[PDB]
RNA sequence: UGUUCACCCACUAAUAGGGAACGUGAGCUGGGUUUAGACCGUCGUGAGACAGGUUAGUUUUACCCUACUGAUGAUGUGUUGU
RNA sequence: GAAUGGAUGAACGAGAUUCCCACUGUCCCUACCUACUAUCCAGCGAAACCACAGCCAAGGGAACGGGCUUGGCGGAAUCAG
RNA sequence: CCUCUGGCAUGUUGGAACAAUGUAGGUAAGGGAAGUCGGCAAGCCGGAUCCGUAACUUCGGGAUAAGGAUUGGCUCUAAGG
RNA sequence: UGGAGCCGCCGCAGGUGCAGAUCUUGGUGGUAGUAGCAAAUAUUCAAACGAGAACUUUGAAGGCCGAAGUGGAGAAGGGUU
């Protein structure tokens, strides 16, 4: 018979085999469409979720009940130190698909990077690319290198650049820079490929790729939650108190007769650590990192035109389970998938963004710097110190 | 031999 | 080596628990040739086996 | 006695067995296959590692419910265990053999374990008490073992 | 505190098995079994409720 | 109301109808039917009867195969990694 | 419907109801924590059950098939569920 | 509940982890039975002192009805042989 | 292989041929190295003996039973414990 009292189904099938991701680093599953007209540029970048905080701002959507009212608003910080382009890589279109074609690498590649070509650097003799970089210092090779490029200049349709992170600069424990292919969408294939050839062994910082007040798409792997029961996994109803074998279950699996159980029925398995592609995370700010001229310029980070203090985004006592974000960073509105220290793939949108909300320009009045390791009440040490006075440890 | 049921249980009762 | 005999006998000779019995763990061999009592009585006078004190339980 | 399988050159091969030993046949079997073919000075090292859990034994046949371990990767199998009794039992059987080679006058440290066979021995028996006054059997499943080493260097 | 045991196999409290404490020379409270309390003879006259005098009860 | 059914309140965009061993008891519950105790009424000379009312009344087993969910792996690609 | 007892009735009741107050995770609507388990390992080590076995759709068929027909299709060895 | 006399080695094993399901305990914002057949389960209540106690009643009860108040620590006073 | 008896023909005789009987007795698999060895808070350090110690004994520490006892004694029952 039918179901007496309807309800929607729990979960969405369009996300499943609810399995532990194969990857750790979030793949850009689809870059946006190149055109011609608009200059070459990368389409994406690679970051590290440090943590979160408030922001205060005036808000200018006329019509609202919040119009030119300040609000507080959540943000993530994503520690995003400049990438290095090491290789390029051409893709040819085919009726099968999009076959990879011709991969050049640079002369020099950092150890940061070369780590990733070994499971075990301690043990390894560190011999990768030794016999390759020979090419870059003779005639014969250097000619073949040009032919390898000029082939791509004729044939290949799509050219992405390979880059890697500068793992060095992050507080994180690992030394193995994540590599990545990042797509160059811009002018003709030659022009494209020439731009990449100029960028080889070279830095590419965040600002070059993304701009402020820009909707981007975060991709990254979810915070992982082990095996779980159907209840926390699928958010099916808990059964009632009296229930002789378990109540954090799904009473009936299937009906009798299609007498298998279906993929559509809620079972217990891996919760979290899925691969996920969020979209539309605005960029409330892109901070310049630390640097010097005579003394430090730490001020420039969490400072605003309405605060003008000397704060870093680094809250008191560091970002928790992370460290000091010394480098440049992007400050997305809201949460992003995945956990502290996670390698987080930012990407330009696939989408023509033309909505009131998605074009609003941001002007922050205040970035909250208060400790995250307890109910913090002081923005910065200087302030705390004055408030309390001197102590017994003096 | 294994218990299965009480003699007033008479499992599959369908009076 | 194995002494439960000698902890019993001690106890009944002191007329105490066996909790209260204490055997000098160094001088064990000498104790393990106390297959009788009276043998033990010797060992009590020589100070190998000894009656412990009562575990205090003050009223203060 | 008659061993199963005579060695090709008895002259320079040594023997050792032990009938009706109270070790898990199934654990013993498998580790005895693991051991097979090694140089004796390797196998004594292996079985030491097993006893300490520094190398597993792949459970291949009798592998049901038997968990996974990385250490089994070496072998190229997902199941694996550390059957400490078994090891200790055929660490003796290697010792007796090594001895038998030494008495026959073979270069001990050229031996290779050419044939090693576990076998079901006649079961001991005792019982267990169950619910509703039933009584079930509780059987030890011991194993005859035997093996033949050989000079090969 | 020194508790104690029945000196005889009669485990039950009963009219038989009645006791008292004695300390001893050896200094241990031991149980002694008592005798039953016998009564002085009653009058033959019947009417009188008193038991007789000068008669070891 | 044990109910299916029905009815009524309230909100709603709408409060459409149906199937899957009258989906679904090693998923539950067990309120109802449907043992045994007992109560009433009617029937029966009586033992007893009653799709007439009432109250009390043990809901067993998965460690197999499969199916499903997750999890190791497998064949190839010389070996390995990207 | 009148000792096949009729009508009552304080007190009592692990008795059958109904309602109100308080109370609460019964519920919205689920979460966290503890201990024993399950899990993995060393040692030990049963049982029920078992024609053969073990992916489906439809068909026909003792009128609801794992086996038959016709299609879909099929990839060792396993783990927790 | 904690202890002394006396007795024991955690009840037929150990180790490592701390996932799901369980078994046994807890806690829960706001709401407060909407849950369910049904408040099942748990929760409230609770000890003593001082007040203060209804209908009804076989005048015995109902009654700890109901309903309120107080309680620690310390330093004194007074009263009782 | 084994180590002491056996057969062809003609007649006579029968307790004369097994896949099943939820058949009888015995033995053996799969299940499975699985289910399990989770009621009552608790173990640790050293030393001895010893081929060998998570468990034996000795000492120390931490714990429990907490005099309606996990203490000391008997009845019935056991029958050398
Ligand atoms: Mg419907
Ligand atoms: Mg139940
Ligand atoms: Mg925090
Ligand atoms: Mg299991
Ligand atoms: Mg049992
Ligand atoms: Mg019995
Ligand atoms: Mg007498
Ligand atoms: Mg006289
Ligand atoms: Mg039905
Ligand atoms: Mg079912
Ligand atoms: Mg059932
Ligand atoms: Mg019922
Ligand atoms: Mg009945
Ligand atoms: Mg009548
Ligand atoms: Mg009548
Ligand atoms: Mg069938
Ligand atoms: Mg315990
Ligand atoms: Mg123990
Ligand atoms: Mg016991
Ligand atoms: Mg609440
Ligand atoms: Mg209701
Ligand atoms: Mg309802
Ligand atoms: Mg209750
Ligand atoms: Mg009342
Ligand atoms: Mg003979
Ligand atoms: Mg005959
Ligand atoms: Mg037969
Ligand atoms: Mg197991
Ligand atoms: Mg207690
Ligand atoms: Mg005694
Ligand atoms: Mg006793």
């Amino acid at each position: 018979s039918h179901r007496k009292f309807s309800a929607p189904r729990h979960g969405s099938l369009g996300f499943l085999p609810r399995k532990r991701s194969s990857r750790h680093r979030g793949k850009v599953k689809s870059f946006p469409k190149d055109d011609p007209s608009k200059p070459v540029h990368l389409t994406a970048f690679l970051g590290y979720k440090a943590g979160m905080t408030h922001i205060v701002r005036e808000v200018d959507r006329p019509g609202s009940k919040v119009n030119k009212k300040e609000v507080v608003e959540a943000v993530t910080i994503v520690e995003t130190p400049p990438m290095v382009v090491v290789g390029i890589v051409g893709y040819v279109e085919t009726p099968r698909g999009l076959r990879t074609f011709k991969t050049v690498f640079a002369e020099h590649i950092s150890d940061e990077c070369k780590r990733r070509f070994y499971k075990n650097w301690h043990k390894s003799k560190k011999k990768a690319f030794t016999k390759y970089c020979k090419k870059w210092q003779d005639d014969a090779g250097k000619r073949q290198l040009d032919k390898d490029f000029s082939s791509m200049k004729k044939y290949c349709q799509v050219i992405r650049v390979l880059a890697h992170t500068q793992m060095r600069l992050l507080p994180l424990r690992q030394k193995k820079a994540h590599l990545m292919e990042i797509q160059v969408n811009g002018g003709t294939v030659a022009e494209k490929l020439d731009w990449a050839r100029e960028r080889l062994e070279q830095q590419v910082p965040v600002s070059q790729v993304f701009g402020q007040d820009e909707m981007i798409d975060v991709i990254g792997v979810t915070k992982g939650k082990g095996y779980k029961g159907v209840t926390s996994r699928w958010h099916t109803k808990k059964l009632p108190r009296k229930t002789h074998r378990g109540l954090r279950k799904v009473a009936c699996i299937g009906a009798w007769h299609p007498a298998r159980v279906a993929f559509s029925v809620a079972r217990a398995g891996q919760k979290g650590y899925h691969h996920r592609t969020e979209i539309n995370k605005k960029i409330y700010k892109i901070g310049q990192g630390y640097l010097i001229k005579d003394g430090k310029l730490i001020k420039n980070n969490a400072s605003t035109d309405y605060d003008l203090s000397d704060k870093s985004i680094n809250p008191l006592g560091g970002f928790v389970h992370y460290g000091e974000v010394t480098n440049d960073f992007v400050m997305l509105k809201g949460c992003v998938v995945g956990t502290k220290k996670r390698v987080l793939t930012l990407r330009k949108s696939l989408l023509v963004q033309t909505k009131r909300r998605a074009l609003e320009k941001i002007d922050l009045k205040f970035i909250d710097t208060t400790s995250k390791f307890g109910h913090g009440r002081f923005q910065t040490v200087e302030e705390k110190k004055a408030f309390m006075g001197p102590l017994k440890k003096d | 031999g294994m218990w299965r049921f009480y003699t007033e249980d008479s499992p599959g009762l369908k009076v | 080596s194995m002494l439960r005999l000698q902890k019993r006998l001690a106890s009944s000779v002191l007329r105490c628990g066996k909790k209260k019995v204490w055997l000098d763990p160094n001088e064990t061999n000498e104790i393990a040739n106390a297959n009788s009592r009276q043998q033990i009585r010797k060992l009590i006078k020589d100070g190998l086996i000894i009656r412990k004190p009562v575990t205090v339980h003050s009223r203060a | 006695v008659r061993y199963s399988l005579d060695p090709e050159n008895p002259t320079k091969s040594c023997k050792s067995r032990g009938s009706n030993l109270r070790v898990h046949f199934k654990n013993t079997r498998e580790t005895a296959q693991a051991i097979k073919g090694m140089h004796i000075r390797k196998a004594t090292k292996y079985l030491k590692d097993v006893t300490l859990q520094k190398q597993c034994v792949p459970f291949r046949r009798y592998n049901g419910g038997v968990g996974r371990c990385a250490q089994a990767k070496q072998w190229g199998w997902t199941q694996g265990r550390w059957p400490k009794k078994s090891a200790e039992f055929l660490l003796h059987m290697l010792k007796n053999a090594e001895s038998n080679a030494e008495l026959k006058g073979l270069d001990v440290d050229s031996l290779v374990i050419e044939h090693i066979q576990v076998n079901k021995a006649p079961k001991m028996r005792r019982r267990t008490y169950r619910a509703h006054g039933r009584i079930n059997p509780y059987m030890s499943s011991p194993c005859h073992i035997e093996m033949i080493l050989t000079e090969k260097e | 505190v020194q508790r104690l045991t029945y000196r005889r196999r009669l485990s039950y409290n009963t009219a038989s098995n009645k006791t008292r404490l004695s300390r001893t020379p050896g200094n241990r409270i031991v149980y002694l079994y008592t005798k039953k309390v016998g009564k002085a003879p009653k009058s033959a006259c019947g009417v009188c409720p008193g038991r007789l005098r000068g008669v070891r009860a």
